[PDB]
RNA sequence: AAAACUCCAGUUGACACAAAAUAGACUACGAAAGUGGCUUUAACAUAUCUGAACACACAAUAGCUAAGACCCAAACUGGGAUUAGAUACCCCACUAUGCUUAGCCCUAAACCUCAACAGUUCAACAAAACUGCUCGCCAGAACACUACGAGCCACAGCUUAAAACUCAAA
């Protein structure tokens, strides 16, 4: 299927950041992955203080690597990105443009419930 | 001789489609302090606040152009088998003729 | 017999309301549509009566914004003080 | 087992196939999808199999063999999470619909 | 908008869990709840501070701050007429909804209909 | 039409021997993902 | 409904749990 | 304690206006019903007593809301009266 | 013209006290447990400055969870803040405490001015287990 | 209030095998038990219906056996209060236990005390009154979630389940 692996990476330089990715691609096609896009999200702040590797991390460069891997395949690329130490957080997904969109035909609405009690004196 | 499915197609209440946001004209026909009864045609009366401007040109028999936001005002309620009526329309009072 | 009513489905029927979200695609790096319907100070996700949104939507939203605050896209105790500038759409009031 | 090399069910029918390059043959292979296009790849290889007319989809035995594949699937299952009771309910009440089929199409 | 009451309870011909299990039956009352009254303030606390930090520091006299603890005496002054006060409106007219018995007149006049 | 979307969508692939300049590509390239969604259903970039 | 049936029981069940407990 | 530290939570102060500052405060904690959240977790409600106290607040607010739109449906009938001989 | 939000750390902010920003200011804590009520006024770079509580100030056992206790543990560090040399604070409280306005009320009392007022009570998302509900 | 701690408390920084604020004014999934942090994989029986208390598979919590984890809570126990006494309610501390793994145990006010399928519009309280068909169950109270027998990884157990005396009611 389609999988969709966003990459929180160390805030680096040029060519220690393409050599990560270059990296992880590499992983990628090696776990038997065909990688359709790369896209870069760019360096920013942190939400909040990651911790990884024995390192804290306050920055981080935000990449899209849009792909195709077999079904056991992911946790293997899990299981490395775990192991890389230039890596602040790597996560997979399935993909939200695979998913498909239903058409929604409005808001339909709800009347008050009736006859929910007896219609005795009480 | 007319039928009375007749008279309801070839009548202006039937004529004019939803109450909501229709612009009538109405006479005023009952006064208590500041609270004039107006009725525009259908079955019950609104009853608007005093404009204060032109404050004085408010009398019995006045005629007054109405918004007329609702027809009838009722609804369900809680545990009610039928609706809470209020026996009188919505509306807002535009100014005069 | 001419002038009798005849059947047919309701004229005057107004389209069905649509929430304002409803037919968009809404992801967990739109971080700055999560952050609109994300509160400003404890970083609550609204309700459907603030909100304003179809069920379908408001779960989308909720989904969205838990995956992005476990992913790192969010904070979670606040809303970004980059985005609290965008155009409101929840119906609350704090200030007075 | 079909070989993850085969083509799914949907696909299997377009005319441009052989001379597309090798990345679009696996993406669009078995390798490049799931257990459940596998199943009907398998279910359809025994409907072509076994069954008269493949494509009826509404007879005893098509519905013995689209059970048969879903009681190999809860066993595979199975002996991978041995552990599960909702899974393994399914698989003895499938079972049981089969042997009540099976009784059925004998007699 | 309230919230919809579909399936909340416990019926014949529902599918469900019942959501809700309420005590009472939910139809609406014909009578409004009395209002609650105010509960204790403890008023005058930190004029009362200042006056007798004062006391504890210049060995209890008058003559020594006079000026709060005339502070002290008018915040017990203005207690007392702000409890007249307060009184007297909650008398007069509730803030700005309306009294209890006003509103049960209404609801006397508009009844609810649990029945035929 | 799928088969022939997909067909036309492979040549941009990232393949081993595109994939210096590609990263170099997705490096000096961004793309933002925030929208913004207004009062009425209209879209604020 | 009170719970007079509900206590008589009850009040069996402790007394043949502390009999057993006993012998 | 891994967020930033001075944003989460926090008003300032118009004039010197501490009062109306930590009011603002106090409300918005309360339309958020964290103060509620902190009450309710003092001591530990037992998984039955909480789904008992959820559905008699839902109850209560299917109630309240009803009552208060039959009220507000019915402040205009309280005019002055039309009528008044009878 | 005014903005009940903070300023941001990373960027420009006209707003000043005594010349300095936002973020320089010392921070006042105050931990209003049910029974005790603690202020301890710290720097912006966290060096103790002024540190008073009920039990401190002299209450005993039970008026220490009282609204004049707080009141005089405040003013107490109020003072040992402008002996160190304190004006501007921002406050944080922590705990929901009879003394929580009280404390505020002795800091400002004191004489020290708060530009601003935060709330970290510690909320959990569902963490640890509290005790068991009490048979009063 | 005492007892307790002062190897204590406040700010900051590191830091989980425990538990999953807000959304949740939503009414979903599952046969029931049950299920509300995130991701991925596998996956949610039956193209009539009812039907096993001679079967098979599950079944909250508590509990048992073996090996681990330990923040917090906590039967038992200890100390302090209270009391005529206080083996309780209140405060403090700590253990079994709650967690994971593997195997048992097979019970709940397991109740929405309202059987499955198909269909329609009055005893009293409660959640309006019914029709067709099938299965299960019941027949005064108490003895009795008991005795005996039988089965069961259960051995202070569970399931099935009486009678003799007693009453003129329950
Ligand atoms: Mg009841
Ligand atoms: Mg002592
Ligand atoms: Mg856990
Ligand atoms: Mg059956
Ligand atoms: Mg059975
Ligand atoms: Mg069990
Ligand atoms: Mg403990
Ligand atoms: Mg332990
Ligand atoms: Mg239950
Ligand atoms: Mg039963
Ligand atoms: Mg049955
Ligand atoms: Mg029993
Ligand atoms: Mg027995
Ligand atoms: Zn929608």
């Amino acid at each position: 299927p389609r999988y969709e692996l966003a990459l929180i990476l160390k805030a680096m330089q040029r060519p220690e950041t393409a050599a990560t990715l270059k990296r992880t691609i590499e992983a990628l096609m090696d776990r038997g992955a065909i990688v359709r896009d790369l896209e870069n999200l760019g360096e920013r702040a942190l939400p909040y203080r990651i911790s990884a590797h024995s390192q804290q991390h306050n920055r981080g460069g935000y990449f899209l690597v849009d792909f195709y891997a077999p079904t056991a395949a992911v946790e293997s690329m899990v299981e490395h990105l775990s192991r890389d130490i230039d890596v602040i957080r790597g996560n997979i997904v399935k993909h939200p443009l695979t998913q498909e969109l239903k058409e929604c035909e409005g808001i339909v609405p709800v009347p008050l419930a009736e006859k929910l009690y007896s219609t005795k004196k009480r | 001789v007319e039928s009375f499915a007749s008279m309801l197609r070839h009548s202006p209440l039937t004529q004019m489609g939803p109450a909501k946001d229709k612009l009538v004209i109405g006479r005023i026909f009952h006064i208590v302090e500041n609270d004039l009864y107006i009725d525009f045609g259908g079955k019950f009366h609104c009853v608007c606040r005093r404009p204060e401007v032109d404050g004085e040109k408010y009398q019995k028999g006045t005629r007054v152009r109405l918004r007329l936001l609702d027809l009838e005002l009722t609804s369900r309620f809680l545990g009610a088998t039928t609706d809470t009526t209020v026996l009188e329309a919505n509306a807002v009072l535009l100014g005069i003729q | 017999n001419e002038d009798l009513p005849i059947s047919m489905e309701n004229p005057y029927k107004e389209p069905l309301k649509k929430c304002i979200l409803c037919g968009k695609h809404v992801d967990y790096k739109n971080v700055q549509l999560l952050s609109q319907f994300v509160s400003p100070f404890t970083g609550c996700i609204y309700g459907r009566h603030i909100t304003g949104l179809c069920g379908k939507k408001q779960k989308e939203i909720t989904k969205a914004i838990k995956r992005a605050q476990i992913m790192g896209f969010m904070p979670v105790t606040y809303k970004d003080p980059a985005y609290l500038k965008d155009p409101k759409v929840c119906n609350i009031r704090y200030r007075e | 087992d079909p070989p993850p090399s085969t083509l799914l069910k949907d696909y299997q029918n377009v005319p441009g196939i052989e001379k597309v390059d090798d990345v679009v043959k696996r993406l669009l292979s078995l390798e490049m999808a799931n257990k459940k296009e596998m199943l009907k790849i398998k279910q359809e290889q025994f409907m072509k199999k076994i069954v008269a007319n493949p494509e009826d989809t509404r007879s005893l035995e098509a519905r013995i063999i689209a059970l048969s594949v879903k009681i190999r699937s809860y066993e595979e299952h199975l002996e991978k999470h041995r552990k599960d009771k909702a899974h393994k309910r399914y698989l003895l009440m499938s079972i049981d619909q089969r042997k009540k089929m099976l009784k059925n199409l004998r007699n | 908008a309230t919230p919809s009451l579909r399936g909340r309870l416990a019926r014949f011909g529902n599918p469900r869990k019942p959501v809700l299990k309420p005590n009472k039956p939910l139809i609406l009352a014909n009578r409004v709840g009395e209002r609650r009254r105010e509960k204790g303030e403890a008023t005058c606390i930190t004029e009362m501070s200042v006056m007798m930090a004062c006391w504890k520091q210049n060995e209890f006299r008058d003559d020594a701050c006079r000026k709060e603890i005339q502070g002290f005496l008018d915040c017990a002054a203005r207690a007392q007429e702000a409890r007249k006060m307060r009184s007297i409106q909650e008398t007069l007219g509730e803030s700005g909804s309306l009294l209890p018995n006003k509103l049960n007149k209404l609801l006397q006049r508009f009844p609810n209909k649990p029945y035929l | 039409r799928e088969v022939l979307q997909l067909q036309e969508e492979v040549k941009n692939f990232i393949t081993r021997e595109n994939l210096e300049a590609r990263v170099e590509a997705a490096l000096d390239s961004r793309k933002n993902y925030n929208w913004a969604i207004t009062r009425e259903g209209l879209v604020v970039r | 409904k009170n719970v007079l049936k509900i206590r008589r029981r009850k009040m069996n069940h402790h007394k043949y749990r502390k009999l057993v407990k006993k012998t | 304690a891994k967020h930033l530290k001075f944003i989460a939570r926090t008003v300032m102060v118009q004039e010197g206006n501490v009062e109306s500052a930590y009011r603002t405060l106090n409300r918005i904690l309360t339309m958020d019903g964290l103060i509620e959240d902190i009450k309710h977790r003092r001591y530990y409600e037992k998984p039955c007593r909480r789904r008992q106290r959820e559905s008699y607040e839902r109850c209560r607010r299917i109630y309240n809301m009803e009552m208060a739109r039959k009220i507000n449906f019915l402040m205009r009938k309280n005019r002055a009266d039309p009528w008044q001989g009878c | 013209k005014f903005s009940i939000y903070p300023p941001i750390p990373g960027e420009e902010s006209s707003l000043r006290w005594a010349g300095k920003k936002f973020e320089e200011i010392p921070i006042a804590h105050i931990k209003a447990s049910h029974n005790n009520t603690q202020i301890q006024v710290v720097s912006a770079s966290n060096e103790p400055l002024a540190f008073a509580s009920c039990g401190t100030e002299g209450f005993r056992n039970a008026k220490k969870g009282t609204g004049i206790a707080a009141q005089t543990a405040g003013i107490a560090a109020a003072a040992r803040a402008k002996q160190k040399g304190v004006i501007h604070i921002r406050v944080v409280v922590k705990g929901l405490g009879p003394g929580r306005l009280s404390a505020m009320h002795g800091l400002i009392m004191g004489g020290l001015e708060v530009i601003s007022i935060t709330d970290n009570t510690p909320i959990p998302h569902n963490g640890c287990r509290p005790r068991k509900a009490r048979k009063l």
